[PDB]
């Protein structure tokens, strides 16, 4: 076997959202949980600033915030699926920012069975301890001291096992605890007192109280109130022992309340999630008693609008809320004190990308260049989108202008008044061509003072109203009004001018070991300093930064022999850190940039190589040496802004923009084959755009959002389903289904539309192959009804071309696109189920055969089955599928029809399919893997392996026609080989903590592809898209021990050891991680330090460093 | 152990010996009210009387 | 684990976890045994035979003997004893000893459990919302299954789907069927944990040898559950074992006359187990004799011998009331070990899960 898995993706849906002071005491702060992933903001009047975002090694299952006695900023406990629980506190010192584990310990019991409510973890208000219900009946406490840093915790045996929902009550004189637990009887409310001395639950403040049937909820109210809120269906009361306050509003009877959180601290107002993605709020009257105390006048609810479903919320500040949503994208929304015409005080802000649920997925090479897309049926209810997710930046071309041989590209402002570029300067091999922009149309022009018979190195608008040109004879400067030459600086023994920088107020030039500082004043270019170095300069630069704005205190070098990248003082020369680099090729650029906060000085060399290293502007000493290769042919190093921040465009045969994101460089490629030079542009008919240049065409265009994966959403309001790719067609088959309420004039409703009303053709499976007397239609007013139908989307514009709605009752379950027979027609076939509420089972079904021609879809074949169509597969030119426990194999007539040709009859039933070649394996809810093959000369299925291991299973995939990938019960993936003596039985030889849920596999790459074996993609409830590609032996033999060597340096969040996360875990069965690489953690060993580096790399085959590198590089390519 | 069958008694259930006066059957156990005792007639198995058939 | 269990001879039954095994013991070779297994406080083992004419087996259950009753007769020492299955087994050699009993090598196999088909989805989605008390029985399970089943969309499959592999769900599905045969309650004698529900199901459904062993074979108590209902709504029909063609009675007939459920475990006074289901009515079957009283298992009535019409093998008797006043007035005791439960039309023997 042996696998690799990688990330393509990180986790995208919210799991958990918390507001407090992590980072500092006076920052205002939101923490996000994405599962395995943490995210650290600041609340500013613009939004959200980014700080810190840290991969956690499990589940967040609790995320919560505190600040206990002597300490000046809060604390943040997290525990995770595995129960491993961690006090993290941020430490920021001067630029570098880390996450230290002040206390952490595994509170996992011996025997324990968890429980059906999940993990509820809960804090005390004086940060007094810390309240978890891990398993039914019995409820841990860990001790919060300043002294249990291993954190050990005590287990209490509470007599009440089916608790709902607990919240540490505020205002107390001992830690009290208020929950809602159901038994036999009935669901109460019920207080405890928390003795730590003791360990034992003391009487509590108020008596046992009987709630609603259906309530569900716990709010801790704070001071000066107290006393808690408990939600139901339909009613919400209030308990403070001696008050008994309720109410019934019939605005919140039509969906079910599932989320809450404060706004004010003394708990006046509370905003309240449902099901249904509205938003409300819970206003806790106050009356003006003279005793000091105040006591509740009434609860008032009150609509405010429409957000996507969300599992949580969470209140900034200034009517502004954050909706971490798991089903839709996650949003940031805005309170007004007047409402909209619609009656809506809610209104949105900005929108953060939620890939997931990801229910099914295809991999299609759309516009045919090459690198496959990903088109994925993401979101559920008004959430309901489709996604398309490709690799790479793209640049859209507007201007295409043959040019060949440019040797650098400037943008410039003949006219002063004008703030847009109107003029393009393009260098030519011994000579510089003068390009006008009036509009889109682009002239060739002479610019007075500039000379054209030279090769040019720099141009541009500089201080005091003037224009600069660095040629190879000399340094020109020509004054931007009356267009002249004003002054001109040459070299004395009239040499030429081997390498040159300048910028906005300084011009740094170099004549093969000379070196000439020179200053921009008005008419005038005086020289200040005169050094002469080691050996010929190679590469020169003298961006300034942010230290005081002007002029620039520092300037980097590279040398010709003896490669190493120098900083130099401006006014003297001073040899401030000279970084060695080796190898036999000499630095062609050479850059200083900011990104973020935190300085950079970037080399790149003729090899493909560039190194980074930061760097103090007043000081002037390079850090924390990283290399990395991006192309093979030299790299040119230019700056753009483009969306407000700085970016660096690596020129090169692999072309890169250098950006930055969580305070580390990033390196995602862009969509063009070569780019040998370019600048930005911002012309007014080419207005914010790119100048890019390769060795034939000079083109001007707009860059895509700098970002990796370009991610393109398509809303539904409806949920979908299945998606397949008709390439005939050019569009996408889609299953979706709306809710339509039960009307009381006898039909169906929609709540919102959707797709599947509103689409430009439409029709209904009008057939009687079922008969009416088959179900009594007993369904009363209000019912959820769920309309099931197949869309017609287009794969240019993906508009609802079709909308094809089955019959009352139908349920589609699976859907493909492919030729049946000795037919040239490529069809739509869906096989469907149906299920009436009184049947638990479903005795009926059928497989539908659709051809999409003159803009509707026709009906060519309708075969009906006597039981659920769950999966079907194209196999050789017949039609493979599955009704209920039955594998028939159907053939296509000549009269267009489906005849069964054979049978395989198993005592499983029949969920996955998938074929190769002639082999099929087939797949079960309960893990019951199955291979069978069809011999043709026999004409039926013959079983040839299977291994009935009870688990809960959710997706299948066959690698090879031995190896079997698949994803199993408690967030892991398994592989299943076959040793072709004994051959009945498949050898499980794969076992692996992937940590997400699994719904869809799909083989593919969205590499463009113009070192590892296979690849298939996989797309999980969270969101997150990862990449599996099997490996051979020796090259898992070598990353496996890799595995091991990182893991004794990196610092693991919350100190959880990378061997125990990622080993199998089902509860019965904790076995550790085989065949399987955690492509994640090998991607970390660049991210490392280099001092670290060697020390992983410690010990025919030679360890070194650098071979390391180029491994970790090349797999880094598949993704 | 010889022990003829002397009056014919049907079985009532898959544990009785259905018989015919005449055969022997042998005697594996002997013990038991009513004198009802196991024998087998080479193939079939099963209880019968001590009234009905004689040692 | 790993137990060398002693197992009995003259024991023929296929026992299932938390069935009772009735025994009567003349051989004073075996009554000694009991009495040691008493002391002791050891478990004897219950082979699942295969093929029971050269006594080969592969699996089996571990009985702990729970009653025992030494009734000192003027004939001989007659001994009655009641045990219970406990644990399944696999068996992996079958030690003959000089004294004409064996003693198997078991494996013990384990009680597979398996979660919430929906906590396996996410961990903190739709917890509040999932466990719920007691208006009628069709808005009950409507809401239920939607509020239960709401993270079934985030997955590739539908709401109905997850319902089929639930452990309530499918316990409650075997209840409506248990239901129209027995007029008790579930409240106290049907239990509440699917692994002793699934168990107990087996132990008093009318099934054959080799669906019992194949029962036993499932470790899930979620497997065990779905397959019992495979044969409830599948074989609706039970046949002579002999014969594989007579039908005898179908699902619709079966009634519980004695509140113990519908098919117990009884004892003729010859020492055999006889696994009775009631049935009202039993077509294709020969009375034999006259009616008599006789160690009548059902008080009141009188048993008749009933014989296949073809074969003429014994199937069970015809049971009908002395007095008007009873209800009903006649009823059939099939016995378990001569039926074999037939899928109608013309398919053979099949089970999902
Ligand atoms: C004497 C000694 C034994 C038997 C006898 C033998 C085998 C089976 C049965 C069954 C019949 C049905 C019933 O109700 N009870 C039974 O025990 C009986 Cl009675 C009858 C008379
Ligand atoms: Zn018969």
């Amino acid at each position: 076997s042996y696998n690799y898995v990688v990330t393509a993706q990180k986790p995208t849906a919210v799991n958990g959202c918390v507001t407090g002071h992590f980072t500092s005491a006076e920052d205002l702060n939101l923490l996000i949980a994405k599962n395995t992933r943490l995210e650290i903001y600041v609340v500013t009047a613009e939004g959200l600033r980014p700080v810190k975002e840290v991969g956690m090694y499990g589940k967040i299952a609790v995320m919560e915030l505190f600040r206990p006695k002597g300490e000046s900023k809060d604390l943040l406990f997290i525990l995770t699926a595995k129960y491993n629980a961690c006090i993290l506190e941020y430490k920021q010192s001067g630029e570098s920012i880390d996450i230290i584990t002040r206390a952490h310990g595994n509170v996992q019991d011996r025997i324990g069975r968890p429980s059906e409510t999940g993990i509820i973890g809960i804090i005390d208000p004086e940060c007094r301890m810390i309240g978890l219900r891990l398993y039914d009946g019995l409820f841990k406490v860990i001790p919060l001291d300043r002294d249990n840093k291993e954190l050990k915790a005590f287990n209490i045996r509470l007599e009440e096992l089916h608790v709902i929902d607990v919240k540490f009550l505020y205002g107390c004189q001992a830690p009290t605890i208020c929950f809602v637990y159901q038994d036999p009887q009935g669901r109460h409310v019920k207080t405890y007192e928390v003795s730590l001395r003791e360990k034992e639950f003391n009487k509590g403040p108020w008596k046992q109280e009987n709630v609603e049937a259906e309530a569900s909820m716990v709010i801790a109210v704070p001071e000066p109130f107290g006393g808690a809120i408990i939600i139901g269906q339909e009613s919400i009361t209030y308990h403070n022992g001696d008050k008994y306050l309720a109410i019934a509003p019939p605005i919140i009877k039509q969906s079910t309340i599932v989320c809450h959180n404060r706004v004010d601290p003394n708990g006046s107002r509370y905003l309240l999630g449902d099901m249904e993605g509205r938003l409300f709020m819970l206003l806790l009257e106050k009356e003006e008693q003279m005793d000091g105390t105040v006591t509740l006048k009434d609860l008032r609810v009150e609509l405010l609008g429409e957000t996507s479903i969300a599992e949580c919320l969470t209140y900034l500040d200034n009517g502004v809320v954050f909706v971490g949503s798991r089903l839709g994208d996650s949003q940031l929304v805005k309170l007004n004190v007047d409402s909209n015409e619609q009656g809506s005080y809610v209104v949105a802000m900005e929108t953060f990308t939620n890939l997931g649920p990801i229910v099914d997925m295809c991999v299609v090479d759309l516009e045919r260049q090459g690198q496959g897309q990903l088109v994925t049926c993401s979101g559920a209810f008004k959430e309901g989108s489709l996604r398309i997710i490709r690799n790479g930046i793209g640049i859209h071309e507007h201007a295409s202008i043959d040019l060949p041989g440019i040797k650098g590209l400037w943008p410039l402002r003949s006219d002063p008044n004008r703030e847009t570029d109107d003029t393009l300067v393009l260098s030519f091999v011994g000579q510089t061509r003068v390009l006008m922009l009036n509009g889109e149309e682009v002239e060739e022009t002479e610019l007075m003072g500039f000379v054209d018979d030279q090769q040019t190195f720099f141009c541009g608008n500089v201080a005091h109203q003037q224009l600069i040109q660095i040629t190879s004879a000399s340094v020109r400067l020509v004054s931007q009004e009356p267009k002249a030459l004003v002054s001109e600086w040459k070299e004395p023994q009239a040499k030429n001018i081997s390498v040159a920088s300048c910028n906005s107020s300084q011009v740094v030039v170099a004549v093969g070991r000379a070196l000439y500082y020179l200053q921009i004043h008005p008419q005038e270019l005086r020289q200040i300093s005169h050094t002469e170095m080691e050996h010929e300069v190679a590469c020169l630069d003298i961006t300034p930064l942010g230290d005081s704005n002007g002029l620039s205190p520092l300037c980097a070098i590279g040398l010709w022999t003896d490669i190493s990248a120098r900083i130099l003082k401006l006014p003297s020369f001073e040899l401030l850190h000279k970084e060695m680099l080796g190898g036999e090729i000499i630095p062609r650029s050479i850059l200083m940039t900011t990104f973020e906060s935190s300085h950079y000085l970037l080399c790149a060399l003729g090899d493909g190589a560039l190194f980074y290293f930061g760097l103090n502007i007043e000081t002037g000493l390079l850090s924390d040496r990283k290399k990395v290769t991006l192309g093979t042919q030299p790299t040119v190093l230019r700056t753009f802004r483009s969306l407000s921040t700085t970016n660096v465009f690596a020129c090169s045969d692999r072309p890169t923009v250098i950006y930055s994101s969580n305070h580390k460089l990033v390196f995602s490629n862009v969509n063009l084959k070569e780019v040998n030079y370019m600048c930005p542009l911002n012309s007014d008919g080419y207005p914010d755009s790119l100048a890019l240049a390769n060795n034939s065409t000079l083109t001007i265009g707009t860059i895509d959002e700098i970002q990796k994966l370009h991610i393109r959403t398509v809303p539904l309001y409806e949920s979908p389903r299945k998606i397949c790719y008709q390439e005939v067609s050019q569009c996408f088959g889609v299953l979706s289904s709306r809710i339509e309420v039960q009307d009381t004039s006898g039909g169906t409703t929609a709540l919102r539309p959707s797709a599947s009303t509103q689409a430009l053709s439409s029709s209904v499976s009008s057939s009687k192959l079922f008969s009416s007397s088959t179900a009594p239609h007993e369904t009363s007013f209000g019912e959820e009804v769920e309309v099931h139908n197949l869309l017609i989307i287009d794969q240019h514009t993906f508009e609802v071309l079709h909308a094809h709605q089955f019959l009352q009752n139908e349920y589609a379950l699976s859907l493909v696109s492919c030729k049946l027979g000795k037919d040239p027609n490529t069809y739509f076939i869906v096989g469907t189920a149906m299920v009436y509420p009184e049947e638990a089972e479903p005795k009926q079904g059928r497989i539908v055969v659709f051809q999409y021609s003159d803009g509707k879809l026709q009906t060519v074949a309708e075969k009906e089955v006597k039981g659920a169509v769950y999966s079907m597969v194209e196999f050789n030119g017949k039609l493979l599928a599955s009704i209920n426990s039955t594998v028939r194999l159907y053939e296509w007539t000549t009269e267009k029809e489906l005849r069964t040709e054979c049978n395989h009859y198993n005592n499983i039933m029949a969920l996955y399919l998938k074929t190769k070649g002639d082999f099929i394996l087939v797949g079960d809810l309960m893990r019951s893997v199955l291979l069978l093959a069809y011999k043709p000369m026999e004409g039926n299925f013959e079983e040839i392996a299977r291994d009935f291991n009870p688990n809960w299973m959710s997706a299948v995939e066959i690698l090879d026609d031995d190896n079997f990938l698949g994803a199993e019960n408690a967030f892991n993936l398994f592989v299943c080989q076959k040793d072709s003596e004994e051959r009945q039985h498949l050898q499980e030889v794969g076992l692996f903590h992937l940590g997400e849920f699994v719904n869809v596999f799909c083989h593919g790459s969205l590499v463009m592809q113009n070192p590892t074996q296979g690849s298939v993609l996989f797309g999980t409830v969270n969101g997150m898209i990862g990449l599996v590609t099997s490996l051979s032996e020796s090259w898992y033999n070598l990353l496996l021990d890799m595995q091991n060597r990182l893991n004794k340096v990196i610092k693991s969040v919350g100190k959880i050891e990378h061997s125990f996360w990622r080993s199998f875990h089902t509860e019965r069965k904790t076995e550790p991680a085989t065949g399987f690489i955690d492509g994640d953690l090998i991607e970390s060993f660049l991210d490392i330090s280099r001092p670290k580096m060697q020390e992983v790399v410690a010990n025919k085959r030679e360890a070194t460093a650098d071979d390391l590198i180029k491994v970790v590089e090349e797999l880094t390519r598949i993704h | 152990g010889t022990a003829k069958a002397r009056y014919d008694f049907c079985a009532r259930d898959r544990s009785e010996l259905s018989l015919k006066e005449g055969d022997i059957i042998k005697i594996l156990n002997k013990k038991g009210q009513q004198g009802w005792w196991r024998g087998e007639i080479y193939g079939r198995v099963g209880w019968f009387p001590a009234n009905y058939v004689e040692e | 684990s790993c137990q060398v269990i002693p197992v009995l001879p003259q024991v023929m039954m296929i026992l299932i976890p938390g069935q009772t095994l009735p025994l009567q013991l003349f051989h004073p070779q075996e009554v000694s045994m009991v009495r040691n297994l008493i002391q002791k406080d050891r478990t004897f083992a219950v082979l699942a035979y295969s093929n029971v004419q050269e006594r080969e087996a592969q699996f089996g259950t571990t009985a702990e003997i729970y009653a025992y009753r030494e009734e000192q007769d003027f004939g001989i020492e007659i001994v009655k004893v009641k045990a219970i299955g406990r644990q399944r087994f696999k068996v992996l050699e079958l030690r003959t000893q000089s004294d004409g009993i064996q003693q198997a090598k078991v494996q013990i196999l384990p009680e597979c459990v398996l979660p919430s088909t929906m906590s396996a989805v996410q961990l903190e989605s739709l917890n509040k919302c999932q466990i719920f008390p007691s208006q009628c029985s069709y808005k009950w399970w409507q809401k239920y299954q939607k509020r239960k089943f709401h993270c079934a969309n985030l997955t590739s499959w539908p709401r109905w789907l997850y319902s089929l592999y639930d452990a309530e769900t499918l316990m409650d599905r075997i209840k409506k069927q248990l239901r129209e045969w027995d007029e008790n309650l579930k409240d106290d004698s049907l239990p509440s944990n699917p692994i002793d529900f699934s168990y107990r199901v087996a132990a008093c459904l009318p099934i054959d040898d080799v669906l019992r062993i194949q029962l036993l074979k499932i470790g899930s108590a979620i497997q065990r559950l779905r397959c019992e209902l495979d044969i409830m709504n599948k074989c609706t029909s039970l046949c002579c074992k002999q014969c594989q063609e007579t039908e005898i009675t179908t699902k619709n007939e079966i009634f519980s006359l004695s509140l113990c459920g519908p098919m117990a475990a009884y004892v003729n006074p010859h020492g055999y187990v006889h696994e009775t289901l009631t049935v009202y009515k039993a077509c294709n079957l020969n009375l034999i004799g006259r009616p008599s009283t006789e160690h009548s298992w059902f008080p009141g009535y009188a048993w008749t011998v009933a014989q296949c019409k073809i074969c003429a093998s014994h199937i069970g008797w015809k049971f009908t009331a002395t007095k008007k006043d009873m209800s009903p007035q006649k009823f059939w005791g099939l016995t378990r070990s001569a039926l074999l439960p037939t899928i109608p039309d013309t398919e053979d023997e099949i089970s999902p899960d």
